[PDB]
């Protein structure tokens, strides 16, 4: 029980400090936002 | 009120509201990060 409590306490730090993952969700958000931004920026092209 | 506006040849449709944007004296209209017109200057009243 003590070991589990210590590890679950360390989780709250290691989730955002060690990074590794949790960049996947932000990557999904960034990809979608960038795709929408590119789509709405393509309206300024004359295309000839 | 949503209207068809013709500001000195610039034709568009939308509602025109009072703006907190502070145009520099040489600036005539404002654009958004994706090159969409966000603001205009009234030729008569010099209003943003
Ligand atoms: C047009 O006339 C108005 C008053 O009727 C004046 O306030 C405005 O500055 C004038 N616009 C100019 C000179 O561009």
């Amino acid at each position: 029980a003590n070991q589990f409590n210590s590890a679950i306490g360390k989780i709250q730090d290691s989730l955002f400090s060690t990074a590794s993952a949790l960049g996947k969700l932000q990557d999904v958000v960034n990809h979608n936002a960038q795709a929408l931004n590119t789509l709405v920026k393509q309206l300024s092209s004359k295309f000839g | 009120k949503c209207v068809n506006f013709n500001f000195n040849g610039l034709t568009g449709t939308g509602v025109l509201t009072k703006s907190n944007k502070k145009f520099l004296p040489f600036q005539q209209f404002g654009r958004d990060i994706v090159d969409t017109t966000d603001a205009v200057r009234d030729p008569q009243t010099l209003e943003i």
